[PDB]
């Protein structure tokens, strides 16, 4: 039988889809209660729609909705399934321009999402042609700690989609390399290790390696290859 | 000014979020809209202003503002509300949204002001985690903001308030 589960977010996303505040409110509520990590979770929720239904709450004007909607499709966006029918659904070019929406909480959620969506090809491109790899750059560029954690998640974005090479050349031309640089040189771990991850595969190009000696970003590998959390002098040495 | 000496008054006395100009302006829009708010001014200001079609909060928002229970709301506590809404903290926020989602006023969350707004939540066709007592309340609230408001809507939705205040605090 479909699970328990299955029939709250059944009756959840029925007064989610056409409710108001409150019906968002505490709809999203026990969404956020229910165990999102669990793989018959995401399903249930993809078989009620789920997913799409709180990306027409993003779509709504209420901003919990953004909030709980983003924080549970990163939770549940372990699987490929789940990501393969948010492309399928049209969410997903909705979510890169949630990467430029002017919420912070929006734009980490996100990119927290499509981080760990992004393994293969199809999120890339789709970010890369909506926009949301410049827009992630820019909030890695911090120009406005808020930067420190919404880089952090675009940061993570990027490794993700640290294998195309439309995305490098995206990177490139809006010229990531020294933003990334300045992370690097901040000493925030959060945003050190998905930022080396980033620019590990995207310095396998030769103009990218070009641009990281141009900047001297190999001293600032230098400096970070003892820091607390070990993952950064492996990062570092790749 | 002959009307402005009440926000003077008023941001000698409660210490308003918002600041000089703006307080001026919000209370001189207090005045035109009295031409001093009864009922019917907060059931259709909040409700085509706001939005939140249901009546029940409109009228318990209504007399959470009218904490004193005049009836005819008085400008120093439409101001402070007001004030509130715009810029308001989280402890100021969980307070009045306390105060006002208790419908009858005893102190707590107890079943009618829980499974009531529980089913005006729900479209017909939580407390695993706070339990009803505002520490315990405060403590699950501040773990899921979307517990803020998790018994009835209230609002500051930006593109809602945003816009309002916009049009408001005329520069």
């Amino acid at each position: 039988d479909l699970p328990s589960e299955y029939w709250q977010i059944q009756k959840l996303v029925k007064y989610l889809k056409g409710g108001n505040q409150t019906a968002t409110v505490i709809a999203l509520c026990s969404m956020k209660d229910f165990n999102l990590a669990q793989e018959t979770c995401q399903l249930a929720i993809r078989d009620v729609g789920g997913l799409e239904v709180l990306i027409n709450l993003l779509e709504t004007d209420e901003v919990k909705c953004q909030i709980g909607s983003l924080k549970i499709l990163k939770e549940i966006s372990h699987n490929p399934q789940i990501r393969r029918n948010i492309v399928d659904l049209g969410g997903l070019p909705i979510m890169v321009n949630i990467l430029d929406s002017p919420h912070k909480s929006l734009k980490c959620l996100a990119a927290e999402t499509i981080a760990n969506v992004a393994k293969f090809r199809r999120a890339r491109q789709a970010v890369r042609r909506h926009g949301g790899i410049t827009k992630l750059v820019a909030l890695l560029d911090c120009g406005q700690t808020r930067d420190v954690e919404v880089a952090r998640c675009g940061a993570l974005a990027l490794w993700s989609c640290s294998k195309s090479y439309a995305n490098k050349e995206a990177i490139r031309k809006a010229g990531g390399i020294p933003l990334l640089a300045r992370l690097l040189k901040t000493s925030h771990q959060d945003m050190l290790i998905p930022v080396v991850g980033t620019l590990q595969e995207c310095a396998s190009e030769e103009n990218y390696r070009a641009a990281i000696k141009a900047e001297r970003i190999i001293e600032n590998l230098v400096k970070n290859l003892n820091s607390e959390n070990e993952q950064l002098q492996e990062h570092c040495a790749m | 000014i002959k009307d402005g000496l009440n926000a003077c008054c008023y941001i000698c006395i409660f210490s308003f979020t918002v600041n000089k100009f703006e307080v001026k302006c919000l209370i001189s829009l207090f005045y035109n809209l009295v031409g001093g708010l009864d009922r019917n001014a907060f059931r259709n200001i909040l409700h085509v202003t706001f939005g939140m079609t249901d009546d029940m909060i409109m009228d318990r928002v209504f007399r959470g503002f009218d904490k004193d229970n005049d009836g005819c709301v008085s400008v120093s506590e439409w101001v402070y509300g007001l004030s509130v809404f715009l810029r308001g903290t989280l402890e100021e926020k969980m307070k009045y949204c306390f105060e006002v989602f208790d419908l009858n006023g005893d102190g707590f969350i107890s079943k009618e002001e829980m499974v009531h707004m529980l089913k005006n939540s729900l479209l017909k066709q939580t407390l695993k985690k706070m339990d009803l007592s505002f520490p315990d309340y405060e403590a699950a609230v501040r773990e899921e903001a979307l517990l803020l408001e998790a018994f009835g809507p209230c609002l500051p939705d930006p593109k809602s308030q945003k816009e309002f205040e916009a049009q408001v605090f005329k520069d």
